[PDB]
């Protein structure tokens, strides 16, 4: 998890200021490390990349797809019903 | 300028994000102020942080089981225990908590932070002048003054999880709408700046200055004007108050030509066809947010207020109905004629001015 | 080698870009002991609208619906294929 380690951080950033350079070269360089893994688990993982948040009209395709490749085996099947029962 | 621009950036960074309400933000915070904090286990379930100043103590019960702050406690050190830290609602027999309300209400500690920075600012300058108990006693004083010259305004403390003293106008609607509020600032100015108690006496009929050896340094009695919102803006002419009294001046930025909507309309020929208006002003017409009322200039506040109720009332519906697209309009600081047919001014009770408008309007429709 | 044509064409991954670029500009602000308001709260802004992107991915599950019923598809096609 880097998500709300960012956060604690930035909090503690823009709380206190008047902390002595060395605290705040320490966080900031844990900030760089949280980012860097943010960045490495991004490069080294597929799902993640793939699946960056938005739906592109995509979705939409594939329930056209969907769509008509149900209702025409329906039908076909419905025909075969209708012919096989004599 | 250094340390100007940082505690500017400092308070930019406060401002800009709050931080979650968590028991560890809420101490950070408090430390950050200066205030002494440690956290006690009163139960398996229970822990209390209790923080503290010079005059405050504020005890915050945390239940660790559902993750949420269950009570607030305000307790004053002074010998003055009836300070109101609940807010006025007419009608409900809960006066609901004004700190515990900006930690459980809100999704971040920016209004708990606003109350806490109020306190501290009381408890810092406190003394003889206690602050806790003048304050307190400030709002029915104001109340009183405004009975005695028979101002149709309402004095209410602590609106919407604030602290502060409300002056609240009866709206069309029956609805009360606050107009200004009354509160402590530092005075980032002078601090050599001598605050005084003043009391206003029913026998006189004036703010007098009971004891002169009762003073604060460093701190100001702001009215800040509260804006209902470019049309909602309230104006004044520039030599209605004297420059020294205006904290925050409204300055337009010199890269937006947004002169008072007033001056634009007395520029631009787009006008109801039914109406030559002229211009009187003699001043003009600055944007002031924020009033020095402290000391001797308490008698301001009803004259201040009177003004943003006639600039209300009477102005901004005389520009709104003159702005949506031949009788002269005359228009000054202080007088408004329409030909011979109506007149009103400053001085005119607020039922003069309604049938001004009603008149204005029956003849511009 | 279209992997990351496709990969750069949702938002997020602009999203992480420019946050980078922004913490970056925030580390050699730092760097130079000059601490600028603009670039944090560039930062925090990108922040928020990576967290409110990340939402947005989650509504995912119906790409995993649609994978599904396409397995039902080609099962049915293949079956029916034998018979």
């Amino acid at each position: 998890e880097f998500i709300p380690h960012i956060f604690y951080s930035l909090h503690q950033i823009r709380k206190d200021p008047n902390n002595l350079s060395n605290q705040l070269e320490t966080l900031t360089g844990s900030i760089r490390h949280r980012l860097k893994l943010c960045k490495s688990l991004i490069s080294e993982n597929e799902d993640t990349k793939d699946l960056l948040s938005k739906s592109p009209s995509e979705w939409q395709d594939i329930i056209h797809q969907r769509e008509q490749e149900l209702q025409i085996k329906r039908d076909v099947l419905d025909d075969l019903y209708r012919k096989l029962q004599r | 300028s250094y340390v100007e621009t940082l505690d500017s950036m400092i308070e930019l960074f406060k401002d800009y994000k709050p931080g979650s309400i968590t028991l560890e933000n809420i101490t950070r915070l408090c430390q950050t102020l200066g205030l002494e904090s440690f956290t006690e286990e009163l139960s398996n379930e229970l822990s209390r942080l209790s923080t503290a100043s010079k005059i405050i103590v504020i005890d915050v019960d945390y239940n660790k089981k559902q993750d949420r702050i269950q009570d607030v406690k305000l307790v004053l050190a002074s010998n003055f225990d009836n300070f109101d830290y609940f807010n006025q609602r007419d009608g409900e027999h809960e006066k609901s908590n004004i700190l515990l309300n900006s930690l459980t209400k809100y999704p971040d500690l920016k209004a708990f932070h606003n109350n806490l920075k109020f306190l501290y600012l009381l408890d810092a300058y406190s003394h003889k002048l206690d602050l806790f108990k003048y304050f307190t006693e400030l709002s029915h004083y104001i109340r009183q003054c405004f009975q005695d010259n028979c101002c149709d305004f309402k004095v209410r403390t602590n609106l919407n999880d604030k602290f502060g003293i409300y002056i609240l106008t009866q709206g069309i609607n029956g609805k009360e709408v606050p107009l200004a509020k009354i509160y402590l600032e530092e005075n980032k100015s002078d601090s050599q700046y001598r605050f005084y108690e003043y009391i206003y006496s029913q026998e006189t009929k004036s703010w007098i200055n009971e004891s002169a050896e009762n003073f604060s340094n460093g701190i100001s009695l702001v009215m800040e004007i509260v804006a209902n919102a470019y049309t909602d803006l309230i104006w004044f002419p520039e030599d209605f108050i004297s420059p020294e009294l205006i904290i925050d001046k409204v300055t337009c930025s010199s890269n937006s030509s947004s002169s008072p909507p007033i001056i634009d309309l007395f520029s631009n020929n787009n006008y109801n066809s039914r109406i030559q208006l002229m211009n009187d002003f003699t001043t003009k017409l600055i944007n002031i947010k924020k009033f020095d009322i402290s000391n001797d200039n308490l008698d301001l506040i009803s004259e201040i207020l009177k003004w943003v109720q006639w600039s209300r009332i009477v102005l901004q519906n005389v520009f709104k109905l003159v702005s949506t697209p031949v009788l002269q309009l005359i228009v000054s600081e202080d007088h408004i004629i329409l030909d011979t047919i109506s007149e009103c001014n400053l001085y005119d009770d607020v039922k003069c001015w309604s049938k001004f408008i009603e008149k204005f309007q029956d003849i511009v429709s | 080698t279209n992997s990351e044509d496709k990969l750069s064409k949702v938002q997020l991954y602009e999203d992480l870009c420019r946050y980078e670029d922004t913490l970056s500009k925030l580390v050699e602000s730092v760097d130079r002991f000059k601490p600028n308001l603009d670039i944090a709260k560039d930062l925090i802004r990108t922040d928020e609208a990576l967290f409110e992107n990340v939402k947005l991915l989650a509504e995912d599950n119906i790409y995993r619906n649609l994978q599904k019923i396409d397995k039902d598809s080609e099962e049915l096609d293949s079956k029916t294929r034998k018979i």
